[PDB]
């Protein structure tokens, strides 16, 4: 039983935006109490919604929740910059409370940015210690959600893959890192690896050779 | 009402975990469900378990082996334990209370979500006690080179260039923490190409906990 919600969402100050919290067993109904938690960025998580749509008395008014299509919706309306961050619906399955993946909300403040990307293969001292690690940099990016995928070859790399979530710079833009360890002989093995930067649908590739 | 939660900070991999929350403003012994939520550094949230006064648990079943949740009317506290702990263990770890109405002398109900939350508190599961950086020179093929530190723990390095000499264009990553308990993390510099024939550049790395120092120089292979 699998809650899916939007992976990130943007507004403009005094916008409207609604999240949708959908399960994989079937509709949504009020017998899940599906339940919204609002996390700020370095906070606790804060109910704002529960039981469909019942306010905390910490609640502000511009926060309001419905069921809407078989999915749990929580819209929010005249969008102040403070309300960014990242919100989770919550359901209950004969006693089992289940978390959404959570989305992220960007309220918007600067123009959008794609992401610089530079890869760096193994250096020589690292092969000559017997060791390997490719380093994809993705920097100055807005908003500060990016998926990283890896190719050895033409072939998608799972193993070895970790990758940091965005932080924010100095300038209000986003970094982030991606990390591909692999044996000499991996690398040695292929005639390139690339990494591939996804960023609001647009995808940039670094590629490089041993 | 508000909820205290504390243990350890550190685990040693295949160990238990445990934490404790203390209550106060209302007693382990009323109308409430006790939870656990965690969450690993940048991912979301997820939920533990949760345990009435009487000795009813749930827990998540992906967790169900090896939790175990217990209430201590004792000392008005509640406690998580988990088993055979890995990286994957590694989280802020929340107490959080949820009431159950029982309009009935005994009915358990879902009509209210967590509604008040500890503030939290951060568990590292690693292997390692304290463990220097390797540092690799990231060559340039303007012009950016860096410098890559790998595996080191606990957390804090930091990096200069040339000493600090050089200021500008400097951009140092934030760390990943890898699944082998162990962080990772990189800096790089913007140069101007038509200097890469006659200024040094040397990345100057410095990991308090283990008093390390490392300089290495990045060329142009």
């Amino acid at each position: 039983t699998v809650v899916t919600q939007e992976p990130s969402l943007t507004v403009s100050p005094g916008g409207t935006v609604t999240l949708t919290c959908a399960s994989s067993a079937g509709a949504v109904t009020s017998g899940h109490c599906p339940s919204w938690f609002q996390q700020k960025p370095g906070q606790v998580p804060r109910a704002l919604i529960y039981c469909t749509n019942n306010r905390q008395s910490w609640t502000p008014a511009r926060f309001s929740g419905s069921l809407r299509g078989g999915k749990a919706a929580l819209t929010l309306s005249g969008v102040q910059p403070d309300d960014e961050g990242d919100y989770y619906c919550l359901v209950q399955y004969s006693g089992v409370w289940v978390f959404g993946g959570g989305t992220k909300l960007t309220v918007l403040s600067q123009p959008k940015a794609a992401p610089s990307v530079t890869l760096f293969p193994p250096s020589s001292e690292e092969l000559q210690a017997n060791k390997a690690t490719l380093v994809c940099l993705i920097s100055d990016f807005y908003p500060g959600a990016v998926t990283v995928a890896w190719k050895a070859d033409s072939s998608p790399v799972k193993a070895g893959v970790e990758t940091t979530t965005p932080s924010k710079q100095s300038n209000n833009k986003y970094a982030a890192s991606s990390y591909l360890s692999l044996t000499p002989e991996q690398w040695k093995s292929h005639r390139s690896y690339s990494c591939q930067v996804t960023h609001e649908g647009s995808t940039v590739e670094k590629t490089v050779a041993p | 009402v508000q909820l205290q939660e504390s243990g350890p900070g550190l685990v040693k991999a295949t160990g238990t975990l445990s934490l404790n929350c203390a209550v106060s403003g209302a007693s382990i012994s009323s109308s409430n469900w006790w939870n656990w939520v965690r969450q690993s550094p940048g991912k979301g949230l997820e939920w533990i378990g949760e345990i009435y006064h009487s000795g009813t648990v749930t827990y998540n079943p992906s967790l169900k082996t090896r939790v175990t949740i217990s209430v201590d009317k004792s000392r008005n506290q509640f406690s998580l334990k988990l088993t055979s702990v890995t990286a994957a263990d590694t989280a802020k770890y929340y107490c959080a209370k949820r009431w159950d109405s029982s309009g009935w002398f005994s009915r358990h109900s879902y009509d209210y979500a967590v509604d008040v939350w500890g503030r939290g508190t951060t568990v590292i599961v690693s292997s390692a006690s304290t463990k220097g950086p390797s540092v690799f020179p990231l060559a340039p093929s303007t012009a950016a080179l860096g410098c890559l530190v790998k595996d080191y723990f606990p957390e804090p390095v930091t990096v200069s260039w040339n000493s600090g000499a050089l200021t500008s264009g400097v951009h140092t990553f934030p760390a990943v923490l890898q699944s082998s308990g162990l962080y990772s993390l990189s800096s790089v510099v913007t140069v101007p190409s038509s200097s890469l024939g006659t200024q040094t550049y040397i990345c100057n790395v410095n990991h308090k906990p283990s008093n390390t120092k490392v300089d290495k120089k990045v060329e142009p292979k």
